[PDB]
């Protein structure tokens, strides 16, 4: 949403989602 | 949006009461213009 049509935007989508994937199907140690 | 003008970038859109000094005075000018009760006090004249 932040930074549409960019280079920077779409890392950060690959950052967030991974992130996302990994804390669903690795689960999150962090969050406790 | 404007993230991609990389020349000539658009800058169009973002960033208590006194009283003053006399009119009392003229007001006292008007009360005893007005009376005739004497303005001396009566034992110290005595
Ligand atoms: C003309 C232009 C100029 C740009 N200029 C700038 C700029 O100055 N600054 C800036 O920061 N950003 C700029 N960008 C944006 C930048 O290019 C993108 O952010 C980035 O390159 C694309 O990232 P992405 O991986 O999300 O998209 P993509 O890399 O397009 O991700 C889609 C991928 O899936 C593949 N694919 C597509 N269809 C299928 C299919 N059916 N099956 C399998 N694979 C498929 C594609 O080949 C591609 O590899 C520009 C983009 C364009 C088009």
């Amino acid at each position: 949403r932040n930074y549409p049509a960019t280079v920077h935007g779409a890392l950060l989508s690959g950052l967030r989602e991974a992130g996302r994937i990994a804390d669903q199907f690795l689960g999150a140690m962090y969050t406790l | 949006a404007r993230t991609m003008q990389t020349a000539r970038k658009s800058t169009g859109g973002k960033a208590p009461h006194r009283y003053r000094p006399g009119t009392v005075a003229l007001r006292e000018i008007r009360r005893y213009q007005k009376s005739t009760e004497l303005l001396i006090r009566k034992l110290p004249f005595q």
